[PDB]
């Protein structure tokens, strides 16, 4: 729903996200040591951890933060 | 057998950057013409800290290779403190030696004896103190894997106490330098080794500088290819194993030592 999607300085935006991918997703891929890349964003349920990435799936509003 | 492919450069690279620094240590430690300036003491030392510097790079090799931290966490958090010290130890050097330079350059109209020694043993010291105090502080304010609990403050406080500010404060003395020079045939010692000075300056900045830049822009918010930034942050490591080359290819005595 209505959860954080860039989430960096310069402010944090907190959106929502059409009917149909109402859940919100949480993806972090670890690039080297000191980088974590997160991605958030909306999914139908929650998608798939490719290459053994730590994916958290949230279903209530503002669970990724 | 990409495993192997990545395992042998990464210990070419290696073994090449250690070979080149120890073949740098000795010719500063032996011959006359090295020796007996002072100035080479921190020449000495970048080398020395490069070489010092190959306890990080497998590492982050083993951690490319399995996929997964295999170390600990207060492990982790050693090699992490102790990755920023060396990278932020060798900036700030190149930063203390231009300093040197530019406080030498104004002084010799109020006269100076021959207490250069001290002088070089006190930089080598404050420098690693600094570097030690510049990059400890903000790292500890801030299925196993090496993370960085970050809140997105840790990456700008790194790239500018680390990168950019002894950047920045490089370029105003080197024109301070230029300036000084301009208001006031054979080449010196001192020529050759500000030269080669200044070359190495270049390469490490050439180097160093995609890497700290991509890891800003990540701090800003755009996303960046993860294989392109992997070769980046490597590529500063081979800018580890590039350094002695410079040394003995701009200045001969150092090759004739390296022969020696």
């Amino acid at each position: 729903l209505t959860c954080v999607t860039k989430n960096t300085i310069f402010g944090i935006t907190t959106e929502n996200c059409p009917a149909g991918q109402n859940l919100c997703f949480k993806r972090w891929h670890y690039v080297i040591p000191r980088y974590t890349e997160i991605t958030r964003g909306c999914a139908a349920t929650c998608p798939i951890p490719e290459n053994y990435d730590s994916i958290h799936c949230c279903k209530t509003d503002k669970c990724n933060e | 057998q990409v495993t192997l492919t990545l395992v042998c450069l990464a210990g070419l690279l290696m073994l090449l950057t250690v070979f080149g620094n120890v073949l740098v240590i000795i010719a500063v430690f032996t011959s006359r013409a090295l020796k007996a300036p002072q100035n080479l003491f921190l020449v000495s030392l970048a080398s020395a800290d490069i070489l010092v510097a190959t306890l990080v790079i497998p590492f982050s090799l083993a951690n490319e290779v399995m996929g997964y931290w295999y170390f600990g966490k207060a492990w982790c958090e050693i090699y992490l403190a102790l990755d920023v010290l060396f990278c932020t130890s060798s900036i700030v050097h190149l930063c203390a030696i231009s300093l040197d330079r530019y406080w030498s350059i104004t002084q010799a109209i109020e006269y100076n004896l021959k207490r250069t020694p001290r002088r070089i043993k006190a930089i080598i010291i404050t420098v690693w103190v600094i570097s030690a105090v510049i990059s400890f502080p903000p790292l500890i304010s801030i299925e196993p894997r090496c993370e960085i609990n970050d809140q997105k403050w840790y990456v700008i406080s790194s790239c500018i106490g680390s990168f950019f500010a002894p950047c920045l404060i490089m370029i105003l003395v080197y024109v301070r330098i230029y300036q000084i020079a301009k208001r006031r045939g054979r080449q010196n010692r001192e020529k050759r080794f500000t030269f080669v000075l200044a070359v190495v300056i270049g390469v490490f900045v050439v180097c160093w500088f995609p890497f700290f830049f991509t890891y800003t822009l990540t701090a800003v918010g755009c996303s960046v290819p993860r294989t392109l930034f992997k070769f980046f942050f490597w590529f500063g490591y081979c800018n580890s194993s590039l350094n002695p080359v410079i040394y003995t290819i701009f200045n001969h005595d150092f090759r004739r030592a390296f022969k020696k």
